[PDB]
């Protein structure tokens, strides 16, 4: 699978969930921003690695980051 | 009008109408005093 | 003819190898702090001139020649 | 202007102004807030004419669409009238028609400066030019024309038309810009396009036929010279001047109305082969047809309902066509035609590169302009032209197809039609079409590999040969033979052949031949299942992309994503090229292979079994000696007889008037191998590069405001397909140019 | 063979500034300031931020490969 | 004395004198290629009959190279001092990028007309001006 | 202690815009981790393949940032 | 348990499941409708969904989501109670979206942090710091 790491520069603008097409990603409550909330990764064995999550990401360089690792079927998006 | 002259003063209108000046430069520089291979 | 192109190719295979494994050891083995300011730290803090007065170097070599070359046609 | 229509339009909805001028970006919302990146300035050029993208307004795109085709039509009139200025103020048109058989068509005088003069080489008569191979002056010698004056005449008459066309589309984009009540009037339009424009069309070319290029060309072949022959209009004036050549005219109009059609004899023909003196078809035979096509159009255009209950109405015909395997068959197409403007242009495009193809492939065996023929380069050129035009329409039309499926696919009502069975079973069309493909790949190209081994060893008759192992095209050889006994039999009035391709006499013009019987043998056979191969291959891309647009097991979003766009990352294996604007971009090469291999085997067939000189015995010598057979047969036939032989004409150019194909040959190999940089790399590395170079105009506060950004994934590849078919067509150009230029 | 060494001298710029300039942004730049986390070989890093095709310092080495079969051809 | 044996002047070179004869015309000039050929017979020529260039660094052919070499450095500095003095002024203009899109005409002209003095404006900035920045105030990428 | 205007340089290495200069247009009340607001000229790499611009405005911290004026 | 919903009105198509539902595992998209509508198959085509429940048996998982954004965005009352399930061969169903009954674009309590880095991006060890073992730079 890939991991999906979130770091303290999140600003919980909610932006990579919406933009996740596998559910990997959740809003969780912090206390290190104003939205009081942080990305987490709790569905990463459902990530393709679309890095869409990153590509909706507006903090100067992303707070969520995709590592590609072990393929499995749901990593390689295989319908067979 | 106004606009007119601002799509007048364009990056490509103003860069070919330089490119056919300077064209229009080295061709008749060329045409009276051809085969400048080197200065004497 | 044979033997000057064979290693010649080999040398073009070798030089290319020795930058990518110097790219590796910058990927894999490079330490900041063990080097600091000593010559590979330099090299990597104005990798900026480095790589853009080649690229100078690199068009102007190939504008030029190529240019020559094809006024000569 | 009503007169009690259905039309209706809008006095005054857009004001006319220069401010808009000097906004660069106006149309796009994202562009107007002004460049901050490169990139915005390249978007400005990709979204220049998506007027989709632009505004949401069905009706004002269309009118952006009538207004905009107003404005290529004064464009395709500007570059028409260029070429008949070109023809009368610098041509050696009367030269060539005082004499054609012993001068060149030459156009286009090259100013005499660095050394280019050397490009106005002799044609003949003391002219000194450019030789074209546009074959502008048979089709002018066609029309009839015999003075230069008559053809600046015509090109003040388009420049003339370009200006109305121009009017016309400032008129209905600004002042009377129509509804989108008067464009969904598909039946009406069909119902004009068929009558008025193609039937009125070819009713009045062939008026002029007989009037003007009838009379004219009659006496032209027989020797009268153009000087000596009375103006077109002393033919009207003067009837008995028509009755002389063609007494069938001195009975006058009477005849026709009455059905006595059989006394116009004399000037509608259907001699069916070539004229003996000049090699083109007959314009009797050309008029005949010109009628019988306006009459069928005519005809045609009567059949849909407009404003008067008589007619067929579209819908209630596509929604009256369902069966067993089809559901609900063509019921919502109607809504599509009529709701969508890319679909339109998908089918139309689709139709009209087929017919330029089909316009290549007619005109190339039945040469109708008069001395065409004969001119082996003009024939070459203008096959190769419509052909490579035909396959950019086509590709085109894959892309439009994707681009509907994509913009305004509506499920909603596409349910169980002909659209949505094709959606339903997109895997088995697909994976059916994969097999073909790679079958024919099999039996076409590996046919060739196994006789290149098999030479190659010393073992000739292990080879798919004529003298080995025969693949004879039997089927062309017995519809060649049908056709060569058709007059007399299955063609009782036809007085000769369709075409002397089929076989027939071995017509010759002048010392050259116009058109022999062109045999098919093993070589053929593999060069139609090449060409089988590659069309397949292609359609295949194109098809794939168009029904995966919307969605796929990988993409299951894919619509959402768009039309163009490079890939959904690198998850799922990696997913580049998803998108239907990157199947168009492949199918793009492969039209280009196949493109290619199909002028390849033109021009070798031609020069090989047709296109000779002939010596006053019958016999025929033909340009390169008949090697298609025993050489076409594997790829080193086409790399060393074809290829390396062909080529040796364009690289020893240099210092004759052919100099600029061996400069232009160059360039293409310039081009392709610069696209290579384009279609290799990544967008990434540039980016880091450009960083740098950013730095280093940091370090002297050169540095731009707008910041420079390295070329899209998907703008990457646009640049690199374009300058790869750009390099390789301009490079076999050269070759096909200087070759046929230099052959007699 | 003036003309030819200055193209020689064009090939081994160019393919040497390619190789550098992998090498130097291996461990990162300003599309991936993180470079050096991913590896030395990885496909990209998505279109996002523009598009990050051929990234890698192991891309570099796959584009200098072609710049230096050239210099030699 | 015996510099360059290889090579010999056009006009000792007898494939040159040959070829000469029939040079050809390159403008409407009849003469072009006459004139050409009296041109050309200055310098020193090759076994084959065209001229050959020397860079050496010599004044005696100073026309081959470091002439051209002036003027195209000349011209070159010109333009690059007029477009970077008309960014740099573009820079403050509170929209300097529709500026740089649209070519602001008037002050364009003013400093293209105004860079016949570039050499000297360039010391004069890089003496104590903008030419050149410190490394630290430039924005570079992580090493 | 920075304020509204504060012309700053990014030392965050990673930063899109580290040596560069921005503006400071507000400052977030303690607790936050990058309360600093900067809005910048210079658009950063944000945004699809193809599209027009960037963002220009990030939070950093204190430590992050150098003062100008 | 036992998922129930009636079939959309669907006449097949060749994008639908293989062999991987039956020997792998398979996924399924319940959602109820205010009205009989049609819809997009994520697998090529168009359906109509049931007033009332619908039940539909999908490959993959992306598939069911990009199933649940048509539902929640294409439509006048928007279907946004829609759940997904994963179904294993030996007939198990194991529940996954909306994950707490809640959709995870908006915070809800009871949830963990899981994938948080205390540090920044750019505070990542050096590699060489970590090498010869089974770690990254972003996993320690
Ligand atoms: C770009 C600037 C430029 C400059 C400074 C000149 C310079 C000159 N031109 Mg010229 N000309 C130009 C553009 C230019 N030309 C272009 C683009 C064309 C093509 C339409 C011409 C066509 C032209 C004609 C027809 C004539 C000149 C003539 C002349 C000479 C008077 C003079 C030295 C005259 C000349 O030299 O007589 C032969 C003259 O008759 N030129
Ligand atoms: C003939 C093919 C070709 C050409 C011309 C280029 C061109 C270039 N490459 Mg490239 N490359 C190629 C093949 C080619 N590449 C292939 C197949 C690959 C493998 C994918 C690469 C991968 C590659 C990499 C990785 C890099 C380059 C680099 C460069 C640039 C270095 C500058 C230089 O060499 O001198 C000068 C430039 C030239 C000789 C070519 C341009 C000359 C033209 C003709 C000038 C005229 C412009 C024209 C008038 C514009 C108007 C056109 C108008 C009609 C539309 C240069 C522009 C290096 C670079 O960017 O350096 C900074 C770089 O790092 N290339
Ligand atoms: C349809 C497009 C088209 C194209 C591709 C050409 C192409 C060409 N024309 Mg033509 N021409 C056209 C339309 C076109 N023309 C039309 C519509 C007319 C009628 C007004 C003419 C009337 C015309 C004349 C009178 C002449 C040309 C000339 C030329 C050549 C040089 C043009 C030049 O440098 O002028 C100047 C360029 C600038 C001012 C810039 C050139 C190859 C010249 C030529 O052939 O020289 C012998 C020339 O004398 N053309
Ligand atoms: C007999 C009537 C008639 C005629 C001849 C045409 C002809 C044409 N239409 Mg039109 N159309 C008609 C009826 C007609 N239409 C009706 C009733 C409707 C309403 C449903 C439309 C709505 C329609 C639309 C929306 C569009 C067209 C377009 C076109 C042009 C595309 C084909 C082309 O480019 O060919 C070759 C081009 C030419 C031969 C150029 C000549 C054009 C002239 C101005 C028209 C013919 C002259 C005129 C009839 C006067 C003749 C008098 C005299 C010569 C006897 C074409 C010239 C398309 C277009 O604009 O393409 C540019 C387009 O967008 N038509
Ligand atoms: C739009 C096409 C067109 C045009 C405008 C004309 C125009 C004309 N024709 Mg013609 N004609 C046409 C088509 C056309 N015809 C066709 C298709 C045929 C073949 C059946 C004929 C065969 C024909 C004959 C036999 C004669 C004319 C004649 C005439 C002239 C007087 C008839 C009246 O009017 C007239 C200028 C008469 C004439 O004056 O001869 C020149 C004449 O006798 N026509
Ligand atoms: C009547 C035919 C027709 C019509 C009207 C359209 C209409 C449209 N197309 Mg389509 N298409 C067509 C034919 C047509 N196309 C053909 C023949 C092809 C095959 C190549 C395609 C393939 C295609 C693609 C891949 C795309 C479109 C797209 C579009 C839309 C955007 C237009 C655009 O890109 O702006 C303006 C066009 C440009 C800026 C391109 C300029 C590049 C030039 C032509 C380079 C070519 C070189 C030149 C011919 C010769 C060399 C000269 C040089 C040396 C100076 C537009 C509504 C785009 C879209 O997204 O659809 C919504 C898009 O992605 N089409
Ligand atoms: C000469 C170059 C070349 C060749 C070899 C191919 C090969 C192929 N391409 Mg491809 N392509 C190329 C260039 C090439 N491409 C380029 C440059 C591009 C970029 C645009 C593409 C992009 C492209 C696309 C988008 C597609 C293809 C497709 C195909 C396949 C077509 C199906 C077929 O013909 O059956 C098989 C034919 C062959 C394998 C040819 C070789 C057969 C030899 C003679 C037999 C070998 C004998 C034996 C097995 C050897 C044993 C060795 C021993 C040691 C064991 C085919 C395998 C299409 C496809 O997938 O088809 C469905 C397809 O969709 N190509
Ligand atoms: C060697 C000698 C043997 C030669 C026999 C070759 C013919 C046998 C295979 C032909 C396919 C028959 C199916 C079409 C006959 C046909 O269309 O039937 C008609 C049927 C639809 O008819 P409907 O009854 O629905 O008609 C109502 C319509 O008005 C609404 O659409 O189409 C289909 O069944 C879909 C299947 C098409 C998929 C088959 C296409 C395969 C391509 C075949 C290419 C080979 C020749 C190409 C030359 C250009
Ligand atoms: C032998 C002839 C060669 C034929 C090659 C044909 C190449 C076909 C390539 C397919 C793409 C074509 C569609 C482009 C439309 C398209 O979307 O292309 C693809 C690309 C789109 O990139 P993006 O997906 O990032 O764009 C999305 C943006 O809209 C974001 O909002 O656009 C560009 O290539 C930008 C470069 C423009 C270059 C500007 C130069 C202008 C030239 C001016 C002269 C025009 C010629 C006049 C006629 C003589
Ligand atoms: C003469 C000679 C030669 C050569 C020599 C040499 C080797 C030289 C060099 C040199 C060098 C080694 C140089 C370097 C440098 C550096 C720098 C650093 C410079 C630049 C700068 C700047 C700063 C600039 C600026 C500007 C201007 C002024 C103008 C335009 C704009 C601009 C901005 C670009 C030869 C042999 C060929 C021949 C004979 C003799
Ligand atoms: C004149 C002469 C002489 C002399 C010579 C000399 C003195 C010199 C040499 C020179 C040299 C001396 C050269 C060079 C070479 C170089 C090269 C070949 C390159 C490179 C580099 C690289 C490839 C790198 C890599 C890396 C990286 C990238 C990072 C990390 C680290 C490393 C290392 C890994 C004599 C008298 C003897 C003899 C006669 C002649």
């Amino acid at each position: 699978s890939h991991s999906v790491k979130i770091y303290d520069t999140c600003i919980g603008c909610t932006q990579c969930v919406r933009a996740c097409p596998l559910d990997v990603l959740e809003m969780v409550p912090w206390d290190g921003c104003k939205a009081a909330q942080i990305a987490s990764s709790p569905r990463t064995e459902d990530c393709v690695g679309c890095k869409r999550c990153e590509t909706a990401c507006p903090t100067d360089f992303l707070s969520i980051r995709v590592y590609l690792g072990a393929e499995t079927t749901r990593s390689m998006g295989l319908a067979y | 009008m106004d606009g007119l002259k601002s799509f007048l003063s364009t990056a490509p209108v103003m860069i070919m109408a330089l490119l056919t000046f300077t064209a229009g430069i080295l061709i008749e520089f060329n045409r009276f005093y051809p085969d400048l291979l080197f200065h004497p | 003819a044979a033997l000057y192109t064979h290693h010649q190719y080999i040398a073009g295979f070798l030089m290319v190898g020795a930058f990518a494994h110097g790219a590796i050891f910058f990927v894999r083995d490079y330490d900041p702090v063990a080097n600091k300011d000593n010559v590979l730290a330099r090299m990597l803090e104005h990798k900026e001139a480095l790589i853009s007065h080649l690229s100078w170097v690199s068009l102007f070599l190939g504008f030029h020649t190529l240019g020559l070359y094809v006024h000569n046609d | 202007r009503e007169a009690k229509a259905k039309v209706s339009v809008d006095n005054n909805p857009v004001p006319t102004s220069f401010e808009k001028w000097g906004k660069p970006g106006h149309f796009d919302r994202t562009l107007a807030r002004g460049p901050k990146t490169t990139t915005w300035i390249w978007n400005l050029h990709a979204n220049a004419h998506d007027f989709d993208s632009q505004t949401s307004d069905l009706e004002d795109v269309s009118r952006k669409i009538f207004s905009a085709h107003f404005g290529h039509l004064a464009v395709v009139f500007v570059w028409l009238s260029g070429m008949y200025f070109h023809g009368a103020k610098f041509s050696n048109y009367e030269g060539w028609l005082a004499d054609p058989t012993h001068i060149k068509p030459s156009a286009q005088v090259v100013w005499p400066i660095v050394g280019q003069g050397i490009l106005n080489g002799d044609v003949g008569g003391g002219f000194h030019g450019i030789q074209i191979t546009s074959g502008l002056f048979y089709l002018w010698r066609a029309s009839g024309f015999t003075d230069s004056y008559q053809l600046y005449c015509t090109a003040i008459g388009g420049l003339v038309m370009a200006a109305l066309m121009l009017f016309a589309g400032w008129f209905h984009y600004h002042v009377k810009a129509p509804k989108l009540e008067w464009f969904q009037n598909v039946e009406s339009m069909m119902n004009h396009h068929l009558a008025g424009l193609l039937g009125l069309g070819s009713l009045g070319w062939a008026g002029h036929q007989i009037h003007v290029s009838m009379p004219i060309n009659k006496l032209l072949d027989a020797g009268v010279a153009p000087k000596d022959i009375p103006l077109p209009h002393e033919f009207i004036l003067e009837p008995s001047k028509m009755a002389e050549l063609y007494p069938s005219f001195a009975q006058g109009l009477t005849p026709f109305f009455t059905l006595n059609w059989g006394v116009y004899s004399d000037f509608l023909t259907f001699k069916g082969g070539l004229n003996p003196v000049t090699g083109g078809l007959w314009l009797s035979d050309t008029a005949h047809h010109h009628l019988a096509i306006a009459v069928l159009f005519i005809i045609a255009g009567h059949m849909y309902r407009t404003n008067w209950g008589i007619g067929h109405s579209m819908k209630e015909i596509l929604e009256a066509h369902k069966g067993p395997f089809t559901g609900e068959g063509h019921k919502g197409l109607y809504e599509i035609l009529t709701t969508s403007w890319h679909a339109q242009l998908a089918i139309n495009l689709a139709l009209l590169g087929s017919l330029t193809i089909i316009v290549a492939q007619h005109m190339y065996a039945m040469p109708p302009y008069p001395y065409q023929a004969i001119d082996y380069a003009t024939q070459l050129s203008l096959f190769t032209h419509h052909m490579w035009i035909g396959g950019f329409l086509i590709v085109g039309a894959g892309a439009h197809g994707a681009i509907f499926m994509v913009r305004d696919y509506d499920p909603a009502k596409n349910v169980n039609n002909l659209l949505d069975r094709m959606l339903r079973h997109r895997d088995a069309i697909i994976s059916h079409l994969n097999w073909v493909c790679i079958f024919l790949g099999f039996h076409s190209f590996g046919l060739y590999i196994h006789n290149d081994t098999m030479r190659a060893l010393g073992r000739p008759q292990d080879m798919f040969s004529d003298t080995a192992i025969q693949l004879q095209p039997i089927f062309a050889q017995w519809v060649q033979h049908l056709h060569t006994l058709a007059p007399g039999a299955t063609a009782p009035n036809a007085l000769a052949t369709a075409s002397y391709a089929f076989g027939g006499e071995t017509i010759a013009v002048a010392g050259k031949v116009a058109m022999m019987p062109i045999t098919l043998g093993t070589a053929d056979f593999m060069v139609h299942h090449i060409h089988a191969f590659t069309i397949h291959v292609t359609a295949l891309i194109l098809l794939k992309g168009v029904l995966y647009a919307r969605s796929s097991r990988l993409v299951p979003d894919k619509a959402n994503l768009g039309f163009r766009f490079p890939c959904d990352g690198p998850g799922r294996g990696g997913t580049c090229q998803v998108s239907g604007w990157d199947h168009v971009f492949l199918g793009l090469f492969w039209m280009y292979n196949s493109l290619s291999i199909v002028i390849f085997h033109f021009s070798w067939k031609m020069q090989s079994d047709v296109w000779g000189t002939v010596s006053p015995d019958g016999s025929v010598t033909h340009v390169t000696l008949g090697n298609f057979a025993q050489s076409a047969i594997t790829i080193n036939g086409w790399l060393r007889d074809f290829l390396w032989a062909q080529a040796a004409n364009v690289i020893n150019s240099y210092g004759s008037a052919l100099s600029a194909y061996g400069i232009m040959f160059l360039a293409g190999h310039f081009v392709f191998a610069f696209s290579l940089m384009f279609l290799f790399s990544g967008r990434g590395y540039w980016q880091e590069l450009i960083e740098s170079i950013v730095w280093a105009h940091n370090k002297l506060n050169v540095a731009p405001a707008i910041q420079p950004r390295a070329l899209s994934i998907i703008q990457g590849r646009a640049v690199g397909v374009a300058h790869y078919l750009l390099g390789g067509i301009v490079t076999t150009w050269a070759f096909f140019l200087a070759r046929s230029l230099s052959i007699g | 063979d003036f003309l030819v060494h200055h193209a020689i001298a064009l090939g081994l710029h160019t393919t040497a500034l390619i190789l550098i300039k992998g090498a130097l942004d291996a461990r990162g730049s300003k599309l991936m300031p993180d470079k050096k986390d991913f590896g030395y070989s990885f496909p990209c890093d998505g279109p996002g931020r523009g598009g990050t095709c051929d990234i890698s310092a192991w891309d570099a080495f796959y584009l200098a490969m072609f710049w230096m079969l050239n210099t030699l051809g | 004395a015996d510099d360059f044996a290889n090579l010999t002047p056009c006009s000792e070179n007898p494939a040159y004198l040959a070829k000469s004869k029939n040079f050809l015309n390159t403008t409407n000039d009849p003469n072009s290629g006459k004139i050409r050929a009296e041109r050309y017979a200055s310098a020193l020529c090759g076994p084959e009959g065209y001229p050959h260039l020397i860079v050496d660094g010599r004044f005696t052919h100073a026309g081959d190279f470091l002439i051209p070499s002036i003027l195209f450095l000349y011209i070159a500095g010109w333009i690059g001092w007029v477009g970077r003095s008309y960014l740099i002024e573009i820079r403050e203009s509170k929209n300097p990028e529709m500026q740089e899109v649209v070519i602001n005409v008037p002050l364009a002209i003013k400093k293209m007309l105004g860079g016949f003095l570039w050499p000297l404006a360039a010391v004069g900035e890089y003496t104590s001006g903008k030419l050149v920045m410190k490394d630290s105030e430039i924005p570079t990428s992580p090493r | 202690a920075l304020n509204r205007g504060d012309k700053v340089r990014i030392k965050r290495t990673e930063s899109y815009w580290y040596g560069d200069v921005g503006t400071v247009a507000s400052v977030e009340k303690s607790g936050i981790l990058y309360p600093v607001i900067v809005r910048f000229d210079r658009v950063n790499y944000n945004g699809f393949s193809g599209s027009a611009s960037g963002v220009n405005t990030n939070n950093f911290a204190e430590n992050e940032l150098e003062l100008v004026q | 348990t036992e998922l129930s919903g009636q079939p959309p009105k669907f006449g097949g198509s060749t994008g639908g499941l293989l062999s991987k539902a039956n020997r792998e595992e398979k996924y399924a998209i319940t959602w109820t409708s205010a009205s009989e509508q049609v819809f997009e198959m994520p697998t090529g085509g168009a359906a109509i969904m049931n007033e009332g429940e619908n039940l539909l048996y999908l490959a993959r998982k992306e598939q069911c989501l990009a199933l649940g954004t048509q539902l929640r965005t294409k439509f006048k009352p928007k279907i946004q109670d829609y759940k997904i399930y994963r179904v294993y061969p030996s007939g198990e169903v194991q529940y996954l979206h909306p994950a707490d009954g809640v959709f995870p674009e908006k915070v809800n309590e009871g949830r963990e942090a899981q994938g948080t880095k205390t540090r920044r991006i750019g505070q990542n060890p050096e590699p060489v710091t970590i090498k010869f073992s089974g770690k990254a730079p972003y996993e320690v």
